[PDB]
C-alpha cells in the first residue's frame, strides 16, 4: 500500500523509501508510529514532512519532532496531506504546536474540527484589494507618525523592559473591539520563560479569549521552528477567508524563522549561500510573507518582531526581511524612562503610509509638523544644558515649550494598563488624533503645565485634567 | 528523431523547483518542456545521462516518474499589441482576469542585442515629468539610466509618474516587477489604470511568492515583448522594478543546480546576467527604423551603499544613475534625488533647447548651495547671497507624486528661480507659486508655452518676452 | 574521419565525443554546422574552442557564441587549427567580432586572405630587442612626464567626459603619421552604444583608415569576451613581424578580459580561487602580455583602458595587470574643467622611463622639475585662498607665477581637435618639449600672460601667441 520505510537518518533529517510506486508528494506528512517490539527498542510516533524526491522511490524528509530512536526500517505512512491544523473558534483562547496540538491544559479539539493544510499558495492577484486602506488601532502615535497599513507587515523593535508586550496585548484588545478582530500569536524559536509570562499576562489582561497561540520554540528541531509561523498562519487565515475579519498576526522573532530554515537547508544537502544561509532564503520568506494581505473579503496584518545578529542590518536574514515591510514601530528604553508609555519612537518609527496621497493633507501635514517640531527640540537639548533656557531665540523656546506637550500627548492610558494604574483607558481615532496636535500646534493649549496632557486621550482630557491642579 | 524517449522523458528527481529527467534525447539547451501535470519548464543543462530541467511554476505537482514532454520550442513568450493593459505572469499567461491574451506572433527570451552598426546615438529625450530629473539627469531614447537607492525612496513611484506622463508622447510602457509583492504591484497597476495608463503599458509579474525560475525570467520576457515595438518602428520604455531580486533568484537557482560559486554566492556569470539583459536597450539606426527601447533598472541599496557588488556591476553597465536619497525622504523631499552623486552621460543631447539653456546654471546653484552645508549648526556675504535662490530652487525641484508636468510650463518655472523672477518670494510660498504661475500661464502664456513647445527652443523672442511676462504673474501674485 | 559528436552542454560550456581516436588538440576550432532535419529543430552555426581531454575521447569545450538549440548528438567537425583571423591591410579600416568575421557593413573578406592562428607562443628571448627605447607621441606631458616605452603596457585611467577617446585618436594619428605605424582597437566586453560612437568619432577624425577595428562586447558569452584581446593582437601582430613596424594596440578594458575568465573557469568545473578568480589568472594574463613587445624587427606598444572592481586596485584581477604595465596615463576631469586638455595629470601619470638611464639628465632634470614645481604651486591653493597672493614669500610667489604658465604649456592642439577648434594640430618633439620647459623654468618667459603658451605646439607659437593681445 502507501507505506514507505526508514532508509537514512541523518539528524532531523530523515529518507523513507516507497515500495508500489507511491511516492508522497513534496511537503505532506509522513507518520512513524512504532511499537517497541523488545527491550532493545522504544515507542516512536513521529511526522515528518516531505522536503524532495531523490529518485529510486525515496523522499529526503525533514522530522517535526527528535528523531532519537529511528531504526533503519520502521515504517513510514503517507497522510495524504500536509501537515493539517484546526482553524476556527475552537483555536481561540488556546495554544498549540507546529502540529496543531494544543499545548495548554484545556482538554483535547475534537475530531470533527476542521483542519486546514499549512502550506498553501497566496491569494490571486486578482483576488487582492486594490487600494491601500490604513488600519486604525486608537493609539496616537502610531496612528499619526507611523500609520500601520490593513494587511501590511510592521517591523516590531525594541523588546526589553520597554513595554513590548503591552503594545502587542493592547493591540489585540483594540482591533478585537472597536473592529471586531482575532489576533493570532505565533512565538518562533525564542526563549520558552518568555512565552510562558506572555500566555499569563493574557490571561490577566483578558485579551487571551480574542488570540489563538502557537509556540515553536527554542528547544525545538528546526523543522518545528520553521513550520510554526505557517500553523499560525493558517489559524488565522481562516478568519480573514471565511469569517471576512481584519485580523491579526504577530510572529515573534521572524529572524528564527529564517535561522531555522538554513539550520534545516545545510542538513538537506543545500549548497550555502552567502554567510551560510540556504540558497533559498528568499522564496522562503516571500512565500510566508504573501499570504498576509487583504483579499476583496478580509486581510491579515502582521506585527513581526524583529531580533538582528548582534547589531546588524546588512545581514542577509533582515536585508530579505526589510523588503516586505511596510512600517517599523521602534520602542525605546528612553520615552519609556521619561515615563511616556508607549515608549514608541515618534522620530525612528516609520510608515510607507505617512503620505498625503493616502492619509491627507490634514493628517500629512499635522504628521510632518509633529515630526518637525520634535526635532528642533530634540537638536536643543545640548545648547539647553550649556546655556539654559534664558532668551533662547524667542521661537525657539516656544518650540522647546510647544514640543515638551506634544511629546508627553503622545502617550496614553492602554486598556491593558487600568490593571495597575486605576484609568481605563482609551481608544483615540486618527480624526481626533490629528486635531488634538493640530490646535497644539496651533499654540491653543500652550498656557498649561506639561502634566495635563500626560497620559490621556482626546484633547478634551487635557482639559478635564486641567482642572485638578491649577 | 521522431516519437520515443526522443521527445519524452521521465522526471528522476523534483525538488525545490528544479527537476533532473531521464529521456529526452532530442531536447535543445533552452527548450521549453511540458511536465504532465501541463506545468512548463526550461531545459538547461544537458547532461550525458539526464537533462536539467529549472520549473516555471508550482513544483509540487510533479513527482518522480511524472512525463515531461518536449515541445519543441526555444524558451519564447507571446509577443503582440494584445498585451497592452493586460497584467501577465513572465510567461504571457495573463493574471489580472480579464480573459486570454489573444496573440499571433511569439519571440524567443533570449535573443541577441543590437550590433554596433545596428546603433545610433540618443538625442530624441524622454520627458520623465519630473522636474528635478528632466533638468539635471536627462534620458534619451534608447539609453538605460539606472535608478538606485534604499527601500523606501520612492523608486517605484518615479517610474510611475515617468510612466503616466507618457500619454503625450509615442511610448509604450513596460513595468516588470521581479520581487515585488503582489499587493503593492496590484496597487500600482491600479493608479495606472487611474491615470489611463494602461491603454500604452504592459505589466509582466514576477511576485515574491513565486519560484526563483520565474523572477530569473521576468526581465527577459518583458525585454522581449518591447523589443517587438522597438525592432519594428516603435518606441519603448522599459522598466524592471528590481534588479536585486533577479540577481538573487539567479543566486539560488545556481547553487540549487550546484553551479560552483564565485564572489559572495554570486555565480560567476552574474554581471553578464545582468549585461546581456541591459544591451538590448538600444536606439536603432534609421536604417532599422530608428526604433528606440529604454531602460530602467532599479537596484535597492542595503543601507545606501552603492559600492556593493550587484550595485556597482549594473552601474558599470548603464548610461549613468539616479541616485534617491534615503533620509532625503524621511526628512520630506519627494523626489529624494541625490543630485550630485546622480549622473546622466547620454545626458545632454537629449534635452530640447528650452531646458538646455536654464537648467545648465541650475546646477552651479545647487552645487554651491550643496557643499555650504555635517555642519548642521553658520558660515562669507557673498556665499549669503548664494542661499538665496538656492534655497528657493529646492523648493521647485520637489515635486508632488502622481502629478506629471510637460516640459514647456516646465522650462519657464525653472526659468523663473534662475533669472531671480521668484527670488522676491520666500520658500514658504515658492510652490505656491509654482502652482499659480502654471495655471496663470496655461491661461495668459497659453500663446508663449507654445513657442517653447513647438520651436523647442528660447531664443531673444521668447527670452526677452518671458523674462518681462513673469513679471505678468509675479506683479499680481498674493503674498 | 575527423567528426565528433555533441555529449553535453552545460551553458556555454559544451563536450565533444570523438570517434576513431582523432581527437582535437587544446585551443583548436570546432565547428557545428547543423540543419534542423524538423520543425521541433533549429538551425546551428557555432564553433567551439576545445579547453582539456577529460579522456575517453571527450573534449570539454567553451562555445564562441549561444548555445541555445544545440542537440546532444550533433555533430561537430575539427578545423585542424585554432580560431584563425584576417590579418593585413584588409584588416583597416574594419569592425570584426572574435572569429575574424567583419561586422561592419563593407562587405566580406575574401577566401585567398591569410588567416593566423590566435593563439601563439610569445617571442623566444633571444628575438626581443635589447635595449629600453622610448615611443615619441608629439604629446608633450606624454613625452616629457611619463614617457611611453615602445612594446610596453600603458594603463589608461579616467573616462568619463575627460577626453579618453580624443587621446586614443590623437594617438592612432601620431603614429600612424611620424612612425608609419598602424594602430588595432580591441574593446572587450564595454557598451556596445561606445563602440559605435568611438567607430564613427573615427570615421570624422579620419584616423580609422589607420586602424583595423575588433569589438567583443558587454552582450558576449564569456568565450568571446575572453578572446577577441587575442584576435586584435594577431590582427596587430602581423604588421610588426611582416611589416617590421611600430604598431599600437589599444585594448578597452582589460579587466572584463580577466573577469570573461574567470565566468568561464567557474564552468570548467575549475576551484575558484582569491574571490573567486580563476587559479589560472596570472598564467593567462602573462600570455596575453607577453606577445606585446618589441623584437629584433618591430615592436607592439599596449595602452590598456583599466577599470578596477569598484575603486579596489588590490583586486587579484588589476593586481595581476600591473605587473606588466610600464607606465600610467591618468586622465583627470579638473585639468579638463580648467580646460587644460589633454586631460593628462603631470603629477599622477606615472613611467618606468622617467629615468636619466634612460632619457638622460636633459630630459631627466627638467621633468623632474616641471614635477617639483607643479608640487610648490598645487600646496599652495590652500594657503592662496586665505591670505592671498600678497608677498607670498618671494620665491615662492615666483613659483606660483612659473607654474601657471607650465601647467598651461602642457595642453596642446590635437590633430584631432581641428574637428572643432579651426587650430590645426601640433606634434611637439621631445626634444623641442624639453627645451619648452627648460627655458620656461629658468624664466624666460615669465613676463608673457598665461594664455600666450595656451594650447600650443613648440615654446615658438608661444612667442607668436604673444603678438596678439600684447
Amino acid at each position: 500500500m502507501t507505506r514507505g520505510r526508514v532508509i537514512q537518518v541523518m539528524g532531523p533529517v530523515v529518507d523513507v523509501k516507497f515500495e508500489n510506486g507511491h511516492l508522497p508528494a513534496i511537503y505532506n506528512a509522513l507518520k512513524i508510529q512504532h511499537k517497541a517490539r523488545n527491550e532493545n527498542e522504544v515507542d516512536i510516533d513521529l511526522t515528518l514532512e516531505v522536503a524532495l524526491h531523490l529518485g529510486d522511490d525515496t523522499v529526503r524528509t525533514i522530522a517535526m519532532a527528535s528523531t532519537d530512536g529511528l531504526i533503519r526500517g520502521m515504517e513510514v505512512i503517507d497522510t495524504g496531506a500536509p501537515i493539517s491544523v484546526p482553524v476556527g473558534q475552537v483555536t481561540l483562547g488556546r495554544v498549540f504546536n507546529v502540529l496543531g496540538e494544543p499545548i495548554d491544559l484545556e482538554g483535547d479539539i475534537p475530531a470533527d474540527a476542521r483542519r486546514d493544510p499549512i502550506h498553501r499558495p497566496a491569494p490571486k492577484f486578482e483576488e487582492l484589494a486594490t487600494e491601500v486602506e490604513i488600519l486604525e488601532t486608537g493609539i496616537k502615535v502610531v496612528d499619526l507618525l507611523a500609520p500601520y497599513i490593513k494587511g501590511g507587515k510592521i517591523g516590531l523593535f525594541g523588546g526589553a523592559g520597554v513595554g513590548k508586550t503591552v503594545l502587542i496585548q493592547e493591540l489585540i484588545h483594540n482591533i478585537a473591539q472597536e473592529h471586531g478582530g482575532i489576533s493570532v500569536f505565533a512565538g518562533v524559536g525564542e526563549r520558552t520563560r518568555e512565552g510562558n509570562d506572555l500566555y499569563h499576562e493574557m490571561k490577566d489582561s483578558g485579551v487571551i479569549s480574542k488570540t489563538a497561540m502557537v509556540f515553536g520554540q527554542m528547544n525545538e528541531p528546526p523543522g518545528a521552528r520553521m513550520r510554526v509561523a505557517l500553523t499560525g498562519l493558517t489559524m488565522a487565515e481562516y478568519f480573514r477567508d471565511e469569517q471576512g475579519q481584519d485580523g491579526l498576526l504577530f510572529i515573534d522573532n521572524i529572524f528564527r524563522f529564517t535561522q531555522a530554515g538554513s539550520e534545516v537547508s545545510a542538513l538537506l544537502g543545500r549548497m550555502p549561500s552567502a554567510i551560510g544561509y540556504q540558497p533559498t532564503l528568499a522564496t522562503e520568506m516571500g512565500q510566508l510573507q504573501e499570504r498576509i494581505t487583504s483579499t476583496a473579503k478580509g486581510s491579515i496584518t502582521s506585527i513581526q518582531a524583529i531580533y538582528v545578529p548582534a547589531d546588524d542590518y546588512t545581514d542577509p536574514a533582515p536585508a530579505t526581511t526589510f523588503s516586505h515591510l511596510d512600517a517599523t514601530t521602534n520602542l525605546e528604553r528612553k520615552l519609556a524612562e521619561m515615563g511616556i508609555y508607549p515608549a514608541v519612537d515618534p522620530l525612528v518609527s516609520t510608515s510607507r503610509a505617512l503620505a498625503p496621497e493616502i492619509v491627507g493633507e490634514e493628517h500629512y501635514q499635522v504628521a510632518r509638523k509633529v515630526q518637525q517640531t520634535l526635532e528642533r527640540y530634540k537638536e536643543l537639548q545640548d545648547i539647553i544644558a550649556i546655556l539654559g533656557m534664558d532668551e533662547l531665540s524667542d521661537e525657539d523656546k516656544l518650540v522647546v515649550h510647544r514640543a515638551r506637550r506634544i511629546q508627553f500627548f503622545l502617550s496614553q492610558n492602554f486598556h491593558v494598563a487600568e490593571q495597575f494604574t486605576g484609568q481605563p483607558g482609551s481608544y483615540v481615532p486618527v480624526k481626533e488624533t490629528v486635531r488634538g496636535f493640530k490646535e497644539i500646534l496651533e499654540g491653543k493649549y500652550d498656557h498649561l503645565p506639561e502634566d495635563r496632557f500626560r497620559l490621556v486621550g482626546r484633547i478634551e482630557e487635557v482639559v478635564e485634567k486641567a482642572k485638578a491642579m491649577g | 528523431s521522431q516519437i520515443q524517449v526522443s521527445d519524452v522523458g521521465t522526471v528522476i528527481q523534483v525538488g525545490d523547483g528544479i527537476a533532473r529527467a531521464h529521456g529526452l534525447d532530442n531536447v535543445m539547451s533552452g527548450e521549453a518542456v511540458e511536465f504532465a501535470n501541463a506545468v512548463m519548464g526550461m531545459a538547461l543543462n544537458l547532461e550525458e545521462n539526464n537533462v536539467g530541467i529549472v520549473i516555471l511554476g508550482p513544483y509540487t505537482g510533479i513527482k518522480e516518474g511524472d512525463e515531461v514532454r518536449r515541445t519543441g520550442r526555444i524558451m519564447e513568450v507571446p509577443v503582440g499589441e494584445t498585451l497592452i493593459g493586460r497584467v501577465v505572469n513572465p510567461l504571457g499567461q495573463p493574471v489580472d482576469g480579464l480573459g486570454p491574451v489573444e496573440t499571433t506572433e511569439t519571440r524567443p527570451i533570449e535573443s541577441r542585442a543590437p550590433g554596433v552598426m545596428d546603433r545610433r546615438s540618443v538625442h530624441e529625450p524622454l520627458q520623465t515629468g519630473i522636474k528635478a530629473i528632466d533638468a539635471l539627469v536627462p534620458i534619451g531614447r534608447g539609453q538605460r539610466e539606472l535608478i538606485i537607492g534604499d527601500r523606501q525612496t520612492g523608486k517605484t513611484s518615479v517610474a510611475i509618474d515617468t510612466i503616466i506622463n507618457q500619454k503625450d508622447q509615442n511610448m509604450i510602457c513596460i513595468y516588470v516587477a521581479i520581487g515585488q509583492k503582489e499587493s503593492t504591484v496590484a496597487t500600482v497597476v491600479e493608479t495606472l489604470a487611474k491615470h489611463g495608463a494602461p491603454d500604452y503599458t504592459i505589466v509582466v509579474t514576477a511576485s515574491a511568492s513565486q519560484p526563483a525560475p520565474l523572477l530569473f525570467l521576468a526581465p527577459y520576457a518583458g525585454v522581449a515583448m518591447g523589443e517587438y515595438f522597438m525592432i519594428m518602428g516603435k518606441h519603448v520604455l522599459v522598466v524592471i522594478d528590481d534588479l536585486s531580486k533577479q540577481a538573487a533568484a539567479y543566486r539560488q537557482l545556481s547553487l540549487l543546480l550546484r553551479r560552483p560559486p564565485g564572489r559572495e554566492a554570486y555565480p560567476g556569470d552574474i554581471f553578464y546576467l545582468h549585461s546581456r539583459l541591459l544591451e538590448r536597450a538600444a536606439k536603432l539606426s534609421d536604417a532599422k527604423g530608428g526604433g528606440s527601447l529604454t531602460a530602467l533598472p532599479f537596484v535597492e541599496t542595503q543601507a545606501g551603499d552603492i559600492s556593493a557588488y550587484i550595485p556597482t556591476n549594473v552601474i558599470s553597465i548603464t548610461d549613468g544613475q539616479i541616485f534617491l536619497q534615503s533620509d532625503l525622504f524621511f526628512s520630506g523631499v519627494r523626489p529624494a534625488i541625490n543630485a550630485g552623486l546622480s549622473v546622466s552621460r547620454v545626458g545632454g543631447a537629449a534635452q530640447i533647447k528650452a531646458m538646455k539653456k536654464v537648467a545648465g546654471t541650475l546646477r552651479l546653484d545647487l552645487a554651491a548651495y550643496r557643499e555650504l552645508e555635517f555642519a548642521q549648526f553658520s558660515d562669507d556675504k557673498a556665499t549669503q547671497a548664494n542661499v538665496a535662490r538656492g534655497a528657493r530652487t529646492v523648493e521647485v525641484l520637489k515635486q508632488d507624486l502622481h502629478q506629471p508636468i510637460p516640459v514647456e510650463k516646465q522650462v519657464l518655472i525653472i526659468y523663473a528661480l534662475t533669472r531671480g523672477f521668484l527670488d522676491d518670494i520666500p520658500v514658504e510660498d515658492v510652490r505656491r507659486f509654482e502652482k499659480e504661475f502654471y495655471l496663470w500661464l496655461d491661461q495668459n502664456g497659453q500663446h508663449l508655452l507654445e513657442h517653447i513647445r513647438t520651436t523647442k527652443d528660447l531664443p531673444n523672442e521668447d527670452d526677452l518676452n518671458q523674462a518681462i511676462e513673469a513679471f505678468k504673474k509675479t506683479f499680481v501674485v498674493s503674498q
